[PDB]
């Protein structure tokens, strides 16, 4: 069966290049198209270009020409897009995808993240958050580390009820992340409430318990 | 270049209903469109093609119209697996262009933000920064404001706001906002207050706190 097979997430330099591979198995490599995809949230999807790997010949969207740069390998069955002077507008989920025969994309591939900034691996700092001195609702912030993810947990996890994480965030360039929790105010300070936070890019594992002003 | 219109980026729905995705396109692209899905964190997958053609591994809620300019996704008896952006996209004349995207969520009854603010921790303070959080939490319909007054004065400067995806259990949404500062023209001011707009409260619901207790 047709299976496109991109390769791993991507973190460069404001001003370098990257290079996308993506790998067609299952059919006729060279019969067919392959198109590349932009994705970046709040700019939706945009289509950088197409090349047909038989003879290596392109076709790009007039916004990408010399952004792009297409090339297939007919020995490996990969096609290889290059973006070159990379900025933060690149920064973004790259897809390919193969049309069913010429024109409609049929097949994708799972897509590769591409990341671009100046920034350095940075572990987090953790910051326990507790109420203002019924029910009772506590935080954790997480700020300033480097690359995503970091995954938060409220006692190793074992508090999934009440619990919300949302999206991390970009200042001074590097992540914030918060966390919050709520149980009945009763259960709190009453029994223990730690927040885990562990950050793998830099060996992070930390965990900080919630205590009462 | 082709012109992919979605006028519609949020779509509010619910389980067992018929939900209509809108899409015009600005010059005459003929029956060449397609509707693609994309859920979070996931790579897209093809509805349908040539505007009326299901495309295969698609339910039977799914279905393509066309008239003239206008394309509609159809989907019926809506279910919760269907929750997910769609994209149009004229494949009639290079560049391939996509419309807007729409998102689909299941409504609600309405609910104020659960409201809560926290002063920075004695770790941040005494590592030398100054963060003040506010949550909003499980209110309803997504669309909210928040305001940050330090002594009555606003500040709109160094605000740093996230939001949660509609919750998959009760169908609400929750943010955060953090403001950040110098610990110095922290502990320069006294009274911190966050407002928050919502369509469920007359008056903006304001939590706050003075600085030494
Ligand atoms: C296309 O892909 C093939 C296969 O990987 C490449 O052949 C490799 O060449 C490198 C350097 O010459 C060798 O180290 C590998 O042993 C080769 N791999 C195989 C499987 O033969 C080839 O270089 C690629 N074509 C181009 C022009 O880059």
């Amino acid at each position: 069966q047709v299976q496109l097979q991109q390769s791993g997430t991507e973190l460069k330099k404001p001003g370098a290049s990257v290079k996308i591979s993506c790998k067609a198995t299952g059919y006729t490599f060279s019969s067919y198209w392959i198109e590349w995809i932009k994705q970046r949230p709040g700019h939706g999807l945009e289509w950088i270009g197409e090349i047909l790997p038989e003879i290596g010949m392109t076709n790009y969207n007039e916004n990408f020409k010399g952004k792009a740069t297409f090339t297939a390998n007919t020995s490996s069955n990969t096609v290889y897009m290059q973006l070159s002077s990379l900025t933060s507008e690149d920064s973004a989920v790259y897809y390919c995808a193969r049309p069913y025969d010429y024109s409609w994309f049929a097949y994708w591939g799972q897509g590769t993240l591409v990341t671009v900034s100046a920034a350095k691996t940075t572990a987090p700092s953790v910051y326990p958050l507790a109420p203002v001195c019924s029910s009772v609702t506590l935080g954790c912030l997480v700020k300033g580390y480097f690359p995503e993810p970091v995954t938060l947990t409220w006692n190793s996890g074992s508090l999934s009820s009440g619990v919300h994480t949302f999206p991390a965030v970009l200042q001074s360039d590097l992540y914030t992340l918060s966390s919050s929790v709520t149980v009945t105010s009763s259960t709190w300070p009453s029994q223990s409430i730690t927040c885990n936070v562990a950050h793998p890019a830099s060996s992070t594992k930390v965990d900080k318990k919630i205590e009462p002003r | 270049d082709i012109v992919m219109t979605q006028s519609q980026k949020f779509m509010s729905t619910s389980v067992g209903d018929r939900v209509s995705v809108t899409c015009k396109a600005s010059q005459n692209v003929d029956t060449n469109v397609a509707w693609y899905q994309e859920k979070p964190g996931q790579s897209p997958k093809t509805l349908i093609y040539s505007a009326s053609n299901r495309y295969s591994g698609v339910p039977d809620r799914f279905t393509g119209s066309a008239s003239g300019t206008d394309f509609t996704l159809t989907i019926t008896n809506v279910q919760s697996e269907d929750l997910a952006e769609y994209f149009c996209q004229q494949y009639n004349s290079y560049p391939y262009t996509f419309g807007g995207g729409t998102k689909l969520e299941i409504k609600r009854a309405d609910a104020a933000p659960t409201v809560s603010i926290f002063p920075p921790s004695s770790e941040q303070l005494t590592s030398g920064g100054a963060s003040v959080v506010c949550f909003l939490n499980n209110f309803y319909p997504k669309d909210i404001n928040v305001k940050w007054k330090i002594d009555g004065s606003e500040r709109q400067n160094g605000v740093l706001n996230s939001w949660t995806d509609q919750d998959s259990k009760d169908s609400t949404y929750s943010m955060s906002s953090t403001l950040t500062l110098t610990k110095d023209e922290y502990e320069r001011h006294n009274s911190y207050t966050c407002e928050a707009t919502h369509k469920t409260s007359t008056s903006p619901i304001v939590k706050s706190f003075n600085r030494n207790e």
